[PDB]
């Protein structure tokens, strides 16, 4: 998270940080907890092998509030593009049910096919890079507001308004950035979208998934 | 070498970038070469962006750039099949940024 | 050296490895008692002052007291354009100077202006990659070339052991390539990747430098 804030501790405990491991390397992504058995997060964190860690706030220390728990399944959509980074939503199905607890429950999800104003703001959190130089071992969030479609649809030309949201003021040094993807944007208390891509400079705007375009799918593989 | 080195990475393509935060594996205190280094560049370019050799040859441009730990950079083209003959040292890589434009 | 031979041991006394926390990065050529000369990009992102400059060597994964052992003090080098790969040279003034002996002689170079051409025979050598995934080499090897001008940039000595899949590999890089006696080349780049049979093996021309080299040697 660039010109963000540290979160108060334990104050977002749907807030999951992702450790992918392959054979050629790694990832750390975000994500957030929707069921106590599925944790959302993006298609492009997918790798061989997931810890998730629920709990914490500190994730360069063993916590005791911390629950670690691998992905028994990562269930990228059927139609994810890792060309343009579209349908870049993932889930992931927990090898244990998380023990629900003040430090650890699900976030609400959107209604079908619910929208968002330009203008209305939101709140992204995680555990990314706070600049080029340097980063974070504790949770940061900082507040963004949703943008017109037109302001991503001239930068990003694979931009989609129906599956993505465009998020960020250009003038701004608040965004998120590396590490933070898959991190829930946190609207009036529901998670309306993912993070997911923006530029190399983490300069606004930013795109993020749009869930309520995937609620069916989000369903039918819950269940 | 059993155990990695595991050095930051980013891919840009198009003017865009994922946002995770990723590393690649290169065997500790292992010598490398060009061609090396930059066979494992396309893997990951086409594994994590589905960028092809095609797509590489048809950009307007490709290349990585290596920020090696004395602070110098080198900057690779992509496009081109000339490889310097020497060796470096896989823990003198700091970081590597990999930027596709077929603009 | 793909395709090549073990050399004699100590056949070719001005031959020098270039190591780095123990590693043979690159090979270069004693050109003075207190000078070697190598590859521009063999030194370009590394840092200077940990390379070891090693002469009398044969056998590398060998200890060889007649081995004598330097570091840099300083470099020289004359626009080394690693864009399109010109000038791919460099001379390096030692923390002394050798004793020349049965294992350690000075090289010997060609005159400015010389420039050869198709058809000669020359000798590559070098510690690099053996090819068939055999790793590096830690015996010298050499390999019979034939200078081609072909595909060849106008501003390198290309080379291709023609008929079998054979040439310079990587670690061979600022190596010399000795034509006639006389150290014609310093190894500068390969093709698409080692031993084609496609494409040579390009030098950079020892030759082309030869006033700058005597300017900081005499
Ligand atoms: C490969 O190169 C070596 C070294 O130059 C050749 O051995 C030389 O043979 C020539 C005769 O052509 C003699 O002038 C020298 O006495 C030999 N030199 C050494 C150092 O032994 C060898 O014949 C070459 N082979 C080919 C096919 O060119």
């Amino acid at each position: 998270i660039i010109g963000g804030r540290e979160s108060r501790p334990h104050s977002r405990p749907y807030m999951a940080y992702l450790q992918i491991q392959s054979p050629a390397g790694q990832s750390r992504c975000g994500g957030f907890l929707v069921r106590e058995d599925f944790v959302l997060t993006a298609a492009h964190c997918w790798g061989s092998n997931i810890n998730v860690t629920l709990g914490a706030h500190n994730i360069q220390r063993r916590e005791n509030t911390q629950q670690h728990i691998t992905a028994r399944r990562a269930i990228r959509h059927p139609q994810y593009n890792q060309r343009t980074i579209q349908n870049d939503i993932m889930l992931l199905q927990l090898s244990r049910r998380v023990r629900r607890n003040r430090n650890v429950n699900p976030v609400a999800l959107p209604r079908a096919q619910e929208g968002l104003r330009p203008g209305t703001l939101c709140t992204v959190a995680g555990w990314g890079r706070v600049s080029m130089r340097r980063g974070t071992d504790t949770l940061r969030e900082v507040q963004l507001r949703v943008q017109r479609d037109r302001q991503c649809l001239r930068i990003f030309g694979s931009y989609d308004p129906r599956r993505q949201i465009c998020v960020g003021d250009r003038r701004e040094r608040k965004a998120a950035f590396k590490g933070d993807s898959g991190g829930p944007l946190l609207c009036n208390n529901v998670a309306h979208g993912i993070v997911s891509y923006g530029k190399s400079s983490g300069v606004p705007p930013e795109v993020f998934t749009r869930v309520s375009s995937f609620l069916p799918w989000i369903r039918t593989t819950m269940r | 070498a059993k155990e990695m080195q595991n050095v930051p990475y980013t891919i840009a393509v198009d003017g865009i970038m994922a946002f995770n935060q990723s590393y690649l594996n290169l065997p500790k205190d292992s010598q490398l070469s060009y061609l090396d280094l930059g066979n494992k560049v396309k893997a990951l370019l086409y594994d994590e962006r589905g960028v092809t050799p095609e797509k590489i040859r048809n950009a307007k441009s490709a290349v990585y750039t290596i920020t090696w730990k004395d602070g110098s950079k080198k900057e690779v083209d992509l496009k081109k099949d000339s490889y310097t003959a020497n060796l470096f040292d896989s823990n003198s890589i700091k970081q590597i940024d990999i930027n596709v434009k077929t603009k | 050296i793909v395709g090549g031979r073990r050399a004699r041991p100590h056949a070719w006394p001005f031959m020098v490895s270039l190591q780095l926390r123990g590693g043979h990065f690159c090979g270069a050529t004693l050109i003075a008692p207190n000078f070697v000369m190598s590859a521009a990009h063999c030194v370009a992102n590394v840092n200077v002052r940990a390379v070891r400059v090693v002469l009398g060597a044969h056998n590398l994964s060998r200890r060889e007291p007649t081995r004598q052992v330097f570091a840099v003090q300083r470099i020289f080098e004359n626009g080394y354009d690693p864009v399109n790969l010109l000038n791919d040279i460099v001379i390096l003034q030692l923390n002394g100077s050798a004793t020349i002996n049965a294992n350690v002689q000075v090289a010997q170079l060609p005159a400015q202006g010389r420039r050869l051409g198709n058809g000669v025979q020359c000798l590559a050598m070098g510690w690099g990659l053996l090819g068939r995934n055999r790793g590096i080499a830690s015996v010298l090897q050499e390999l019979n070339v034939t200078v081609v001008t072909s595909l060849c940039r106008r501003s390198n000595v290309c080379t291709l052991v023609r008929g079998r899949q054979a040439g310079v590999c990587f670690g061979d890089s600022g190596s010399p390539l000795v034509c006639n006696g006389l150290i014609h080349g310093i190894a500068s780049f390969v093709r698409g990747g080692c031993a084609s049979g496609l494409y040579p093996d390009a030098f950079a021309p020892v030759a082309q430098f030869v006033n700058w080299i005597d300017s900081i040697i005499q």
